[PDB]
């Protein structure tokens, strides 16, 4: 009944999607051909005779990444019309994504979404997977959001976005893409879950004992977090928190819609036996800065809201106890205008693990979504990066050549300045 | 003869409600299919208060199940006892309320309320002599809080001369279960003060304490907590459902426990709650029960009665026992703890006694206390509300649904006034 | 009707308690499960049907000693709520017992006592079992007594207190503990029965022919004396004495409330049947220094008051005769202000013997509670011990660290000096 | 129930520690995997004192292994019982200390200390009621000495109310193991005097003597030597870990044995000590054990108790034995050897008995003597320090790491003051 439509944009979005749909299949006992020898139904539609199809769209502006899906292990899982490719990519250029190349497929993408949505009886909303840095992930995504807002409007929209790192850069133009897409998508997105590749790599090396983590591993990890978010919809639970609830809980002001995601426990096979894993113990692990999936320091920020989603062999009293002790903890400060900081979800189903996966199978897990003033730092960094290049007009000609106007750059920048100030203002404590 | 209409709203409301129903059917010898397999004619004599008799010797709860979400309903349906309910009495939406009072009261809830009301009216019209309505829900979510208040408003308007009582799960001191729970509770309270006859303040924190400290349950489950609540609920209607020496009902209790209309917020209690090892060493007789009942550790509201005064207290005893003894016990507590009872209501302890004990036991006791200490809870909520509202935190979630700041403000004001009222009578000589 | 509540504090108190409750059960025919296939009632309450529960509280600041009771033979005999334990012991430190650690459970202990007392219709008072030397037995006990005095007052309080031996000892700081607890408890206790391990060991070796007596044996011996004291309440006798009466008889001045206990006959089956144990014979045995349970010499002091509690096959005339001859005896000198020095109790029930015990089964026995100026010696010794260590402030920092103040030491010492002088004054005969 | 945290610093610390752990495992019926395969319920009753219970019937030492170099750690990991430890509880550096206190305390150690501390804190928080910490280390090296002292300082700062005890491997008078060991010891001692609650002094010279002369071992190995230490350690905690008649613990021992804060340096001792042949020709009884305990050849510190006085002596007996006899023996030794016991502390002997004997034995005894004779060692150290420092030999190795002469000087002064204090109490009447 409570359908969820997933949209995977560009390489990051598609590859993450691969990992997510792989996991979903394992969790619901769906084979790679769509068959199984009732809960699945929020993510899989049902056709004809014992075949089940993901409620998803995969889009990329070049064919290579999606071609892998078509030719791969899960070729029979997706219907061909839900795998959409253009001919030429956005070449790390927001303008090409948003205008020049994106405007050629946007109608198509939306048409297919409409068809998907027409077979839903109780649409909860959308999960949009992309990156900040790519021309498609940045430019196309903003365009897509705009259209979605027009055709649906009041349906919860969620973005799992690979926020660029401080040190671990990939392209040179990442800051431009990040800034523009944030500016253009801001008024159209309800909640966005930031993730940082550096942090996940670190986690993999320290907590999973993995010498050389691959993008695959990162994707797998992300899939777990996503699964925890939607488990309350896909399974039965003692206390349930849904997609709408998150936005209500975690967003105190419309602009401040960027909670950070944390998962626990992420351990190896050897480290499963020598460690007990109570609810308090994993919650504490989550709430400690070293296990965070964005390269930021909460000790230097303030918490505005926490949502804790527990899963498996979990007891509500125990969670309450755990939270109580965390409340006392001096190193965790919450904003002074918020006496109530926790939304808590508890679900019966343990996290299911992919055969041959890097994570050990545990009786209890937890996914925290927490909104923090520490994000301000990242924004400041990004703005600084933008300023350095823009002062010289470095790369600007490309954007203008693809139909962007220079004034829009300055506009994006000023909007981000305003955003930065908004965070700062929120930070300070109540007078009188 | 004396029909009650039962309503369950939201996840909490429905999970507690199911347990309650299970308890009641067990009491009356009804199995999961609705057939009577009891032993005594006493179990069928007053079956009609909670069950309608259908064709082919089956019994069905006079129960309405309501939610904006379809999952919990489905779970209930799939549970043991899920099949006892009338399928047409499940009224569920598709959207949910997203922990937003506005959505429950004005938007999603609004679009569903008429459908509920239609069923409710039908149920009322089936019954010969409607005693009234009991609503089980939380104040902290969106449906129980917003939708629940709406339901209360409408039902009250329709049936102003029948009793409207609620079993309300109130947000707790230590943990915050949600972010916007203060808003949801505050709004709810504003309606409840105007439109209910009596409100049973159940707090999960207190329940946890009881389970861990008194029941010696290292690992309580929500089910266990729900069970306690259900037992307490059963306690209140036992004198209406069975022969007794001194017989109470819902109206009489209200009359005794409510000296002024607005001050109708009870702290309920149950005795005897005991551990498995600790059962055989103590003799469960009236004195033990009495000792258990009148103390802070056994109250299901997060407030110490020793921080205020008891305005009125109703004790309802079940089992074969000496009335004289009971009265003596009641006298003793009043006399020795004189300073904990407000002095302008003489003999502020009321008694009821029903001959039918609960299952497995020789006797039990159920407690309804109206204490001025509950004001502390209200104050906490007010403070929490203010802290958030002064910075307009989360406000656009509610204003987006058509709500204005004025409504919030009024709600706050009303809450404050109630607290002041409570204080005044606490202090009066 | 005439209920008596027993409180067992610390290791010594608990272990002795084990021996006492074992004995009571055998005496009343109560099995280790609380069942029996009306006299019991002063020591046992009755619960449900066919179960009897000791009117007792066991307290220690560490779990180890009480855990033995819980896991032991009489696990089902005691109600779980009457077994009270903390986490950390008082570490032979009065301060920890009286303040730092004791303040954590005192309220709890008292609450349970109140519950016990509320089920009594004719509460006589209390039996308190502890040691002078341990941090719990000294500090906790003193605290407890203070509370008892406030909350009950005129209801009687009786103490079996384990006095440290002159030559033998257990701790280094025993003197400190002994002195402080005596000081703090003095004005709050009605009567205190001293018993000393060295003396009992000697008795065991000489009279019972035991090469190697264990603490168990000592405990058993103590239990005999306690039984004799309570037999008047638990059985019917010719001439009866109840706990209030003792204090009136034994204590001539408020501060001088330290009698001593002596039990006889203590013999083995090897040496029981080459004797016939007449009243005169056992009385003489009792009144000789070799059978005493305090390492002190009455020959060097004066008697102030005796109470003789006879039990079993006894004839009042015979007792009178026995006493008369003892009055004449040169080695028994009584204070000048006391023309009549014996309260006599006579009970019909013989002392029944513990299966596997060291004592032989006899037709008669006697327990003397006798009050003597000879105890002054012990006090003098203890004072001397205190002064030696205090002159150097040895160990003092421990006590101060737990919140005790130096001035309190000097206060305790001076109070004891006064006590010593009081005994001396009492000793001398009246002028004219 | 009274959890102890175990810490191992440097090569010696880790080698001793491993052996100790092995010994404990055997005692509590724990195999190399961490599973319980014992028989008596007493083995698991107080298992939580040294072990954390992991998921699926495993038990893991509450142990931290710390070293500035990875070789010893590696060996431990590959050793018998290496797999029982939590992998995350091995915290090792890459550099090494080069037998330099400076490097351990200020440089390399400084770089590693936070990682240790983090683990330690976690371990502490695991425990319901932390009794305290035991540190196993040498004074003569760089890591155990410098890093260990630093760790102690931090732990004390964090948890000043929990007791810190140390099993300290001290430099022998006859044969110096390493060239700068006087400096390393002296510095270490400066920290130890202010930051530890009790310090067990062990010298390998004593151990060797015991092994060759008493145990009749022609060719002792370091493992064998370490076994003695392990036995002492286990003996010290036996009253905390098992039921007994008179139950000592770490706090009680400290109270009995430390009359003045700084004077907490013990000479540990153990009995019985018997060869394979020589055991059968003499019966193990209490008096014999006592006799074995009270002489110079059986002390684990190379100092003659006849050259000083005992301030305090604690004896802890394990096995079924008669209290009376024990007491008599204790009295007897005091009486007959009056001149070796300080005159201003009457009853200077503390007695404890635990009913659970060590494995293979019917009875045993562990001895803790606080003797003014330990001053000899300190004097020797001072002398050796002086001999080097007056010529500033090797000084640039320490000053090169940021240390200054002033620090050294103050350390020396402190040590001398302690010696003086010891002398004063030795000579007092
Ligand atoms: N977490 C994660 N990040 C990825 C993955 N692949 C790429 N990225 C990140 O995505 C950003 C690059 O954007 P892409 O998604 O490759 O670019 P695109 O959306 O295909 O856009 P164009 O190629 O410019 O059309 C960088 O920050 C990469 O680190 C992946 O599998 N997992
Ligand atoms: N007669 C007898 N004396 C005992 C027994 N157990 C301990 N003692 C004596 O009691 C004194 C020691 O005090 P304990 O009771 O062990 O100490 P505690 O009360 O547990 O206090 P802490 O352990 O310091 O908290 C010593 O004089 C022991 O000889 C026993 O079973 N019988
Ligand atoms: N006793 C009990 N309390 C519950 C249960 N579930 C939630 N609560 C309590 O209720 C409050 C929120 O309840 P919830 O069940 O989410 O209300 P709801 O109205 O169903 O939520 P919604 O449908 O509007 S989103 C919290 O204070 C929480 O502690 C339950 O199963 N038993
Ligand atoms: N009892 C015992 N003593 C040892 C052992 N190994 C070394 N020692 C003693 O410890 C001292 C030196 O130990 P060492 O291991 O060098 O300390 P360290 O801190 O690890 O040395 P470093 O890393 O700074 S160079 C010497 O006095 C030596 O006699 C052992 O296995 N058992
Ligand atoms: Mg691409
Ligand atoms: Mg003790």
């Amino acid at each position: 009944m409570r359908e969820c439509i997933s949209i995977h944009v560009g390489q990051a979005g598609v590859q993450i999607g691969n990992a997510c749909w792989e996991l979903y299949c394992l969790e619901h006992g769906i084979q790679p051909d769509g068959q199984m020898p009732d809960s699945f139904n929020t993510f899989f539609s049902e056709t004809g005779a014992g075949k089940h199809v993901p409620r998803a769209v995969f889009v990329d502006l070049e064919p290579t990444v999606i071609d892998e899906v078509r030719t791969g292990t899960y070729r029979q899982l997706f219907h061909p019309e839900q795998l959409i490719t253009g001919k030429e990519d956005a070449a790390n250029n927001y303008a090409r994504g948003h205008y020049t190349i994106g405007k050629e497929i946007i109608d198509l993408v939306l048409d297919r979404i409409r068809k998907l949505a027409d077979q839903c009886t109780g649409l909860q909303g959308f999960l949009v997977f992309h990156s900040f840095g790519g021309g498609t992930g940045s430019g196309f995504t903003s365009l897509l959001m705009e259209r979605l807002s027009v055709d649906y409007g009041k349906k919860s929209k969620l973005e799992f976005s690979i926020y660029p790192a401080p040190q671990v850069s990939t392209a040179v133009v990442e800051p431009y893409n990040s800034i523009l897409t944030t500016h253009t998508t801001l008024e159209h997105s309800d909640c966005a879950f930031m993730v940082d590749n550096e942090a996940i790599y670190d986690i993999c090396r320290r907590n999973l004992d993995i010498e050389r983590p691959t993008y695959t591993n990162l994707n797998r990890l992300i899939s777990q977090i996503v699964s925890s978010i939607t488990a309350s919809l896909r399974f039965d639970g003692a206390l349930n928190v849904d997609l709408t609830e998150f936005q209500t809980n975690l967003v105190p002001y419309p602009r401040i819609h960027f909670p950070l995601a944390t998962y626990a426990p992420v351990i190896s096979a050897e480290k499963a036996y020598h460690e007990q894993l109570s609810v308090a113990e994993i919650t504490n692990a989550c709430f400690e800065p070293a296990n965070q999936m964005v390269k930021c320091d909460p000790r230097h920020g303030k918490y505005m809201a926490c949502c804790l989603l527990y899963r498996g062999d979990v007891v509500p009293k125990d969670v309450n106890a755990a939270i109580a002790t965390i409340k006392t903890k001096r190193s965790i400060q919450f904003v002074d205008w918020c006496p109530t900081g926790f939304k808590v979800g508890i679900n019966y189903q343990p996290p299911t693990v992919v055969p041959g996966g890097d994570l050990a199978k545990v009786q209890r897990a937890v996914c925290m979504l927490s909104n923090t003033t520490a994000i301000a730092e990242a924004w400041a960094r990004l703005d600084h990066k933008f300023d350095l290049m823009y002062a010289k007009r470095a790369f600007v000609h490309w954007y203008v050549g693809e139909g962007m106007e220079e004034g829009e750059f300055s506009e994006a920048r000023e909007d981000m300045a305003a955003l930065e100030k908004d965070y700062e203002e929120v930070g300070v404590d109540s007078v009188e | 003869m004396r029909e009650i209409v039962h309503i369950q709203a939201g996840q909490c409301g429905n999970q507690i409600g199911a347990k309650f129903w299970e308890v009641i059917s067990d009491e009356h010898g009804i199995d999961p299919t609705g057939s009577y397999h009891g032993d005594s004619d006493l179990q069928l004599e007053r079956i009609n208060v909670y069950y309608n008799e259908a064709a082919g010797n089956k019994y069905v709860p006079r129960a309405i199940l309501v939610d904006l979400e379809p999952g919990t309903m489905d779970s209930v349906r799939s549970g043991p006892f899920g099949q006892i309910f009338r399928p047409d009495n499940f009224v569920f939406g598709q959207s949910g309320a997203g922990n937003n009072w506005a959505k429950g009261h004005y938007t999603e809830g609004a679009e569903l309320v008429d459908s509920v009301l239609d069923v409710v009216r039908k149920e009322s019209e089936s019954c010969d002599c409607l005693q009234g309505f009991q609503l089980t829900h939380s104040l902290g979510g969106g449906t129980g809080s917003g939708m629940g208040t709406l339901l209360i408003s409408k039902i009250r308007e329709e049936y102003p001369d029948r009793i409207m009582n609620t079993f309300s799960v109130v947000p707790s001191p230590k943990v915050s279960d949600t972010v916007v729970e203060p808003y949801n509770a505050t709004l709810s309270v504003h309606q409840l003060v105007e439109n209910t006859d009596e409100t049973y303040c159940i707090d999960n924190e207190a329940l946890y304490d009881i389970c861990f400290r008194t029941l010696k349950l290292t690992t309580p489950t929500y089910g266990d907590l729900n069970h306690l609540v259900s037992a307490t609920m059963s306690g209140v209607t036992t004198c209406l459902r069975f022969p007794g020496q001194l017989n109470a009902d819902l109206r009489k209790l209200a009359v005794n426990m409510v000296p002024f209309p607005r001050l109708h917020f009870f702290m309920p209690g149950f005795a005897p709650l005991t551990s498995r090892g600790s059962q055989q060493y103590r003799a469960l007789t009236v004195p033990e029960l009495t000792q258990q009942m009148f103390d802070a550790k056994n109250m299901m509201a997060a407030c110490d009665p020793r921080h205020g005064r008891y305005l009125t207290v109703a004790a309802v005893f079940r089992g074969r026992m000496s009335m004289k003894e009971v009265d003596e016990q009641m006298l003793n507590v009043q006399n020795k703890n004189s300073s904990y009872f407000v002095e302008w209501i003489p003999n502020n302890v009321k008694t009821a006694v029903c001959d039918i004990p609960p299952r497995g036991l020789k006797m039990s006791a159920t407690f309804i206390g109206n204490s001025t200490a509950i004001q502390e809870l209200f104050k906490r909520i007010s403070e929490q509300f203010t802290a958030m509202f002064r910075r307009k935190a989360f406000l656009h979630w509610y204003t987006g649904e058509g709500m204005d700041e004025m409504e919030f403000t009024e709600a706050e004001s009303n809450m404050n006034d109630l607290v002041s009222e409570y204080q005044q009578y606490q202090d009066a000589t």
